């Protein structure tokens, strides 16, 4: 009724355990979600165009030609790390928990309540609101996936990640097919680029309405909605990195002499020439057994054309890569392509008391050693002929094309049926937790922005909406935008997030690395004497495991 | 030690074409050594005009042209102009992280 | 936009030490590798210090080794240089220098700034 | 007790045929195992350098700096080829069977001797040996696989390949982590190129030790050890070769004119002109229908880069390719990348008699065609105008990156979702036999090393080291290191590896490849006139099945 | 028999995790053990006195005067956290879990090997070793606990804390009573200070030895010894710290103005005066009411005499306090009274292959804020007339007796019925485990050497000896020493013990203090080059835990 509560607030996180080292962790995560009437009742098929940034020779990297459905609905999006655990709690996951299953999602509305707003003519602005208890919201779970799978994580846009701080829900939009050409160009290019828009294929329209696809339910003050349990089928997450490159794989060289005395300076010694050696190499032609040369079962990661731009039907997007550079561990710097940047507004880890539109940044550097470092790479001939000379070899920094700023590390793949790699870790608080998998015949073998994957489904998307309050002088033979009385709702939301954990195990004589407060990091975790919070990143596989 | 050996002096008429060579007393320089051409004027700090053996930073205009010619690198200015006269310094990457300058050349426009 | 200021440059005699500052602005000062050359009176130029890396790798010309240290720190967007037992021979203009490369170093001074000069006489 | 035996000797290899069939082959092999008291009883952490030998510019190929552990056991391997055939058993296999199939796995020490030794101070040296019924064999079996696996295959160091000849154990070591970068260069290039090892990442730490890991058996001279039964759930083996390209897949051209008289110079010819014949080609801008250009359901094989060498957290290493080079049959001086090269000692297939650290080595040539034939490559335009033109074709003599001697096939990969590639074939006597698979999460479709996978897993390593013979004046304050009894044992191994295979039939009217003996090889087979023997290699799959 | 082996080396720890977050923590601790003959094969009453020493003025903190019975025995002490833990382990155990219990041990003795030792009369040394397969071991466990209780723990005299590395056992020997008077004195004394021993008590004397005492049991090689379990009835130990000193008890004072900017100037403010304020106060006479004032429910730790030494009738002994000193953590020089300082050898963390009678020492700081700062102390008058004038305050700066290095606080004590305290922290590697509790009528509250203390009793003392070894010429009748046949012995010592420990739960929003591996302590935890390991202590109760 009016004066009846429909739900209760959780945002507790409980970490049952079972035998066998598992340990059920079910996240529960209660919001207030203030939503606003649409600004439109209708649904606008908006072309956004920035020729004019791109006509800049050079800035094609920079396009950002579309075209979208902006619909009347709100979508309610829980879909990342920082919704369902607070930085204890997830100390607690990278430190005790070797793997993360995801189990199961529930989500539900309650406690609705819907506000119209009274706006005086006095010339000083002064206003009024009251409680409209006939007034719906109108709430759509589109369980049977339906709609365009849009997760908000990607534009940081879910819901909060403070459960005393109310959030908001994403006005939702999605893709609409359209044609785009852009010739690439750089600074000194002579002439106008090849960029234009060439309109949309009737062929690959698709008009989506929530109206017509999905149920809608009107809530009252008195009402409440719940999703029903869902049951996720994907693979298990690791929270350890691997360590061993392909360099360190398998059984190391005897070393005939050992060092007699502790000391940097001191070496072992194989103690047999190189190409006296006895062992097994994939080099045919050559007697030389060494550590570069000597075989292994397979290749640990690969290597990619980066920052390489493929053009489509819709324009040039970047060629993902699964794995981030090697050596940004050893050099924060290197950081760069399959390093994720994360950007992010006050809702979502920046410091909620900072003023401008600049947001909180930071790139991911993963603790897994499947990354390349190109400036170590090399070809050289078939003969092999040591030390090899300069026609021989083509080194990183030989011209491509005859640029000297692109080498053949830049165009390079090495992808091959030997290639072993390892799914992106979880990125928090940032980072999305499920991913809808592609609808293609052939699936690619991971995604790089979500550790669980949906082979068959994950849970429909909740889109929420103010109903029409419409006035005495509504005429839907008008031309002119329907007149509404300004009326905005504010529900709470509550989700259960289920996972499966294993705790992990000591293996090794030595500690491991664990996420620990100091001095440096405590005041990150607590709120200011004003009340400014923040969430900063936390790294998830900090524990190694053995590859081989 | 390494040593960079350039012209010490070199000349050229107004719009026209001039070279100045940066080589190695010992060992060729290539793309791997990274060239690096700065000019510099009277009491001014040096002027970055090439870098990676190729590539002018913004503002540089497009008479300067870096190449590796042979075993050495060098620096082309095409329709050379009154203000191109300076002194121009060859840095070439001696590999690990050590860098070595030439003599530097003074390049004036009759 | 990037601009780097030099300063501390002073008369000082023969033995003694010295550090100059150098102050940059523009730029993410951590993610580009730093450096000093110096250009002694009348002469040519000459690398002398070099600072690269996250960890603040460092290295030293011969002619400087064991007696000038580089560093920097991150948070003032500074670039140091002691130099301890100063000589005559290291009277010249030094030059603070910016390697425009941050994930892929182009191996040359992108940037220069104006100098300072350090005379070293008894 | 002292004067019982706890084993029998057996190294018979038994064929049990089946019904439908198919033949269980349970190969025996039993061997003397000498094992001396180890160097030290600590575990070392010793990093081998050789900055000296590529600090050569262009010797980059040949760096060997990591870092290992060195531990005071040994291991006991017989994964290989040679410890489980000889060249009759293999004939047998490789001519009348058509796949195989990896059953089981037993292993088990007995009748172990422990013996004193004891050196007189005379100046002639003069020894004793005496029997200690007291001292102790250490036995452990990391049957759950939590030490590092490395395989002795790959450096020439499992069980001997001869019944009658009594072998080693390798003592065991295994890769710690290190951080290590090398810029390649080439003769001719100026300056010193960044040659530095870094050191250790702290975060990927891994020291092992066998007592706090495995359970360890004391064995004393009446004591036995059986390691039990291990089974084996990895994929059949193939012992046929696929001799079909693309250019064999389908149906052949109809020839309209067939030859009159038999004769090399004779020629059957399709009748057609190429731009006028009809069927399916990916070229949708070329009316040519050729043997080159027709459309074929999939790819035979791919190209990779080869002698490409990839730079990662811990150095260079050659880039692996899962096929051998084409043309290696019709000229076996073109093997080189993807041809696996063997090297040995004396234990496994060398000539027991020779003297010198020169190993014996050879290339092993598959019968398998998936391999390519680079020369023969070219790109040439889109739009394909035929005869094709100097700068509308790439070709495999054209310099890349501006060297003569590297051209685009060097770079080349043409791996992708056609590939169909076979799994490598065995190689006898020296070949790994299984291998232990990644752990990460995407793996490898094989390995290059071993015809066998362990999908979960395959059986513990066996570790075996003297137990300390200490004397009477141990202190262990003192700094020195400890004084021990010399003490070594002397134990019988017996293992059994059971395989499953199919009895190959006859398909067409032609007979096939077959292993016999022969004037040449006579000799390879036999002891000469002092007992000196040898065991070549040989080949696995001799007969051919249809890809298509 | 000879030749068969009686027990299996076992160094594993195992985690079985139980329902409720619960887990049983069985650590497997394996050993070989040398030991030697006694030097005597009887009882001695040796008086050790060093009174020129103590007759220095002001040594008298440097008594070592005291009588003791050497036996023949030696003592098998297993009673140390290195014993059964690795570093591995122990971060485990302190980062995923916030109690533990002491549940059982066990402990057996197995693989017994007797070795003569035979020297000839060569000029240069030479000598060989025998089995003497007839010979025995003397073994007693004191099950019944009627021997002194001597822990080795306290004089770092336990066994190794490596399964690798051979260890000893501790000669045995107790303490027998006698009398001792030492005057103190200082630097600056006349005379010469009342320094005699008295002698013995004889209604104090009690003269122990094993024979009559305990069973013995003979093991020849072919024999074995198990003790059984036994199981604890300890307390539980906590592994959280608490921070909250009385300051930080109960509901702090609301502030009626807040800051309102960010910044470590701006504070908040009560907003009333100190004597207008409302609460309760035991100061019964003044109205003021401030954070040092307010009552508290009882009083967390206590003041008492710090290197205060108290004489009775064996001599000087210096006051043990229960909680370390105040500041200890903001200072780490601050570590005195209370903070408790290990000395160790190369057996028991200190660096193996150093040099020197120089032990390896660490001062150890707990984490729990239950100190004293004794220099912000004060005692001040009943009126409370402030601010206190200088005769009506007692400030730690104010000399006592005379004596301008000594103050109040050092002769202070404010343990009372109000004092709440905490257990002991685990000191790893080198800290007790369990401890015997007196047997006096009136109990302590806790022991300051191990978080265990035995309520009934806790299990036997283990001996170890070697049966004597008679020559030929033996005759009892003879006042000079028994002439034996030089023996030793080598025998497997295995131990389990077992604990019971609850996993930590994550109670605040931000993460807790966890032990990790870093670049600084990175190789604390792996072999050096030659094999030269280490030990470094360890902290225990890492994580907070509120006390109000």
């Amino acid at each position: 009724g009016v004066g009846i509560s429909t739900g209760t607030f959780n945002n507790q996180t409980e970490f049952k355990f079972l035998e066998n080292g598992w340990v059920y962790i079910t996240a529960n995560s209660s919001r207030l979600v203030h939503l606003n009437m649409p600004e439109s009742e209708n649904y606008r098929r908006v072309v956004v165009n920035n020729l004019d940034k791109t006509a800049v020779n050079g800035n094609m990297a920079l396009d950002d030609t579309h075209a979208e459905i902006v619909t009347p609905w709100s979508l309610v999006d829980a879909n990342a790390w920082g919704v369902w655990f607070n930085p204890g709690d997830w100390q607690l996951i990278v430190n005790t928990m070797s793997e993360l299953h995801l189990v199961s999602f529930e989500q539900e509305i309650f406690n609705v309540v819907l506000k119209t707003v009274s706006e005086s003519a006095t010339q000083p602005p002064t206003k009024v609101y009251n409680n409209d208890l006939t007034a719906s919201l109108m709430v759509a779970l589109d369980s049977n996936n339906t709609m365009p799978f849009t997760p908000a994580a990607m534009r940081s846009e879910t819901l909060g990640f403070y459960p005393w701080k109310p959030t908001i829900p994403t006005p939702w939009r999605y893709y609409f097919q359209w044609d785009r050409t852009l010739i690439p160009s750089h600074t000194g290019t002579s002439g106008t680029p090849t960029n234009i828009y060439h309109g949309t294929d009737p062929d690959d329209v698709q008009f989506y309405t929530i109206e017509n696809s999905v149920p809608v339910h009107l809530l009252r003050t008195g009402d409440e909605f719940a999703t029903g349990t869902f049951f996720f089928d994907c693979k298990p997450c690791r929270l350890t990195h691997t360590w061993q490159t392909n360099r360190a794989l398998g059984l190391p060289p005897f070393l005939n002499s050992l060092p007699q005395s502790e000391g940097g300076t001191n070496f072992g010694y194989i103690g047999v020439q190189q190409d006296k050696r006895r062992g097994v190499t994939q080099m045919g032609n050559t007697n030389y057994i060494t550590e570069a040369t000597i075989m292994r079962p397979a290749e640990v990661g690969y290597s990619a054309p980066y920052y390489s731009f493929e053009a489509s039907t819709q324009g040039p997007f970047k060629t993902p890569i699964a794995a981030g550079r090697g050596g940004a561990q050893t050099d924060e710097n290197q950081a760069a392509d399959g390093d994720p940047r994360y950007a992010f507004g006050r809702q979502h880890g920046q410091k909620t008391t900072t003023t401008g539109e600049t947001p909180e940044r930071f790139t991911y550097i993963a603790h897994q050693d499947t990354g390349r470092y190109p400036e170590g790479d090399w070809i050289q001939n078939i003969n092999f002929n040591l030390p090899v000379t300069d026609d021989n070899v083509l080194l990183p920094t030989d011209p491509i094309g005859g640029k000297t700023g692109i080498n053949y590390t830049n165009i390079f793949n090495t992808y091959g049926p030997l290639t072993a790699l390892n799914n992106v870790p979880p990125v928090y608080p940032n980072g999305q937790i499920w991913d809808k998998e592609f609808d293609t015949d052939l699936k690619p073998r991971l995604h790089v922005n979500a550790p669980f994957v949906c082979q068959n489904n994950c849970p429909g998307q909740l889109f929420v909406k103010v109903a029409p309050n419409l006035t005495n002088q509504y005429d839907p033979d008008a031309s002119a935008n329907m007149s509404r009385i300004v009326t905005y709702s504010d529900f709470w939301w509550k989700g259960k997030l289920v996972f499966k954990a294993k705790l992990r195990a000591s293996h090794t004589w030595n500690p491991i690395q664990q996420m620990s407060i100091n001095v440096d990091n405590q005041f990150n975790y607590v709120p200011s004497n004003i009340g400014g919070m923040k969430i900063v990143y936390e790294k998830s596989q900090l524990a190694p495991r053995k590859l081989y | 030690q390494t040593v960079v050996t350039q012209e010490p002096s070199l000349s050229v008429s107004p719009g026209g074409t001039v070279t100045l060579t940066c080589g190695l007393s010992s060992g060729s320089v290539s793309t791997s050594n990274y060239p690096g051409w700065y000019q510099q004027t009277l009491g001014r700090a040096p002027r970055t005009i090439i870098y990676r053996t190729s590539s002018r930073p913004s503002g540089v205009p497009n008479r300067f042209s870096g190449s590796i010619s042979g075993n050495k690198a060098a620096l082309t200015i095409t329709g050379a102009q009154p203000e191109d006269e300076a002194d121009y310094y060859c840095s070439l990457y001696m590999g690990s992280y050590t860098y070595v300058f030439g003599s530097g050349t003074q390049l004036t426009v009759l | 936009e990037v601009q780097l200021v030099e300063s501390g440059g002073d008369l000082v005699k023969p033995g003694g030490s010295l550090r100059l500052s150098c102050v940059a602005s523009g730029f993410t000062f951590s993610s580009y590798n730093m450096g000093w050359v110096r250009q002694a009176p009348g002469k040519g130029l000459q690398w002398v210090a070099w600072i690269y890396g996250s960890r603040s790798s460092t290295n030293y010309a011969d002619a400087v080794k064991g007696r000038f240290t580089i560093s920097r720190d991150n948070a003032k967007n500074t670039l140091y240089l002691q130099m301890n037992s100063l000589r005559a021979e290291d009277t010249a203009v030094y030059y603070c220098a910016r390697d425009g490369g941050s994930p892929a170093a182009y191996y040359g001074m992108d940037y220069w700034g104006p100098g300072t000069s350090l005379f070293v006489s008894s």
